[PDB]
């Protein structure tokens, strides 16, 4: 299987830097240009840069020509993405790319995305509140920033039953909630845990659902 | 740089129809492909080539077009088919998107489930008293939500935040969210939430 892993991405301040990498594998990653394309938080997907087999011809949009620097290391198989003169406008998740010797320009390999926030607010650690009276329960995610964070109840064995709330942005932090819901032999007679992770502030938190 | 138009923004159908869907370009193109994106995931190379369906996906599916004008088919509509479908071209530089169409499904009517949760101990020693309600897998997605204290409708600090449709079920969710701080929540005893398509209800006490 053809694999593409971004990381790097995260929170930097307008008109900073921040470069972001994709490990590529199930592939001769050498033979394949490679690419970036972003969503922006309207949904909007932008082509933002091309590179070559051996990283000698690079091709950008006007937007992000002189600002942005694709790279790529072929015996590592690495692609990057140094970004600079940062602008709000750039906040968006970016994707790695493949496409095809085929040629006709198709993307036909995308990574998972690696969102990047450019902002000048401060990295903060949600603060996570149990949701307690079929029953649903949930957890709410609170005052943290930047996005994302993911929320598993016990370990994913309950994934079908959730409910996973978009963010909100209020008074320059988010707040979400994720809802599960479980018959009513399963909780409280078994232990439901929610847990919070949020990779900008390397935390994780687990809340035991009980009644209140 | 080619313009990529697509029609409608929301195609809204039944399972079992027969939908197409257009993206039109504002100059001619060689090659027009298609990515199907659900939420919380990256775009999935749908249709490449104009024609070819990519790999998991059902013959359901068809594209088709030349020129400036490109469709793409369902043949029989079936729930798992809500997403966002994209096109795209690179016949000239640079490539373009269009802006998608959200195909939405239709189904029953369905109330929703709600659900009203009291602020945690945790939240209130912190001085904080956030009143959650969840109105889970209703339809349609137009609903409405008031808040009532000591039945009173509260509509001040009532933030509302809904889902994409659901997948499995063509359902929606919403989360309402009455922010209060621990001061403002323990002057009060009886909390609602209403939902309105004659309401659904539900309610809990402070003192018990
Ligand atoms: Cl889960």
């Amino acid at each position: 299987e053809v694999q593409l892993v971004e990381s790097g991405g995260g929170l930097v301040k307008p008109g900073g830097s921040l470069k972001l990498s994709c490990a590529a594998s199930g592939f001769t990653f050498s033979d394949y240009y490679m690419y970036w394309v972003r969503q922006t938080p309207e949904k909007r997907l932008e082509w933002v840069a091309t590179i070559n087999d051996g990283g000698t011809y690079t091709y950008y949009p006007d937007s992000v020509k002189g600002r942005f620097t694709i790279s790529r290391d072929n015996a590592k198989n690495n692609l990057y993405l140094q970004m600079s003169s940062l602008k709000s406008e750039d906040t968006a998740m970016y994707f790695c790319a493949r496409g095809s010797q085929l040629g006709r320009g198709e993307f036909a390999y995308w990574g998972q995305g690696t969102l990047v926030t450019v902002s000048a607010a401060k990295t903060t650690p949600p603060s996570v509140y149990p949701l307690a009276p079929s029953v649903t329960l949930g957890c709410l995610v609170k005052g943290y920033f930047p996005e994302s964070v993911t929320v598993t109840w016990n370990s994913g064995s309950l994934s079908s039953s959730v409910h996973t709330f978009p963010a909100l942005l209020q008074s320059g932090l988010y707040t979400m909630s994720s809802s599960v819901t479980v018959p009513s032999s399963t909780w409280p007679s078994q232990t439901v845990t929610c847990s919070v992770a949020h990779p900008a502030s390397s935390t994780t938190v687990d809340k035991k659902l009980e009644p209140s | 740089q080619i313009v990529l138009s697509q029609s409608p923004a929301i195609l809204s159908a039944s399972p079992g129809e027969k939908v197409t869907m257009t993206c039109r370009a504002s100059s001619s193109v060689s090659y027009m492909h298609w990515y199907q994106q659900k939420p919380g995931s990256s775009p999935k190379p749908w249709i490449y080539a104009t024609f070819n369906l990519a790999s998991g996906v059902p013959a359901r599916f068809s594209g088709s077009g030349s020129g400036t004008s490109y469709s793409l088919t369902i043949s029989r509509v079936e729930a798992e088919d809500a997403a966002t479908y994209y096109c795209q071209q690179w016949s000239s530089n640079p490539p373009t998107f269009g802006a998608g169409t959200k195909l939405e499904l239709k189904r029953a009517d369905a109330a929703p489930t709600v659900s009203i949760f009291p602020p945690s101990s945790e939240q209130l020693t912190s001085g904080g008293a956030s009143v959650v309600c969840f109105l889970n897998n209703f339809y349609p997605k137009d609903i409405n939500v008031k808040w009532k204290i000591d039945g009173s409708e509260r509509q001040n600090g009532v933030l509302n935040s809904w889902t994409d449709q659901d997948s499995k079920d063509s359902t929606y969710s919403m989360s309402s969210t009455l922010t209060l701080t621990k001061d403002e929540y323990e002057r009060h005893n009886s909390y609602t939430c209403e939902a309105t398509h004659s309401p659904i209800v539900k309610s809990f006490n402070r003192n018990e």
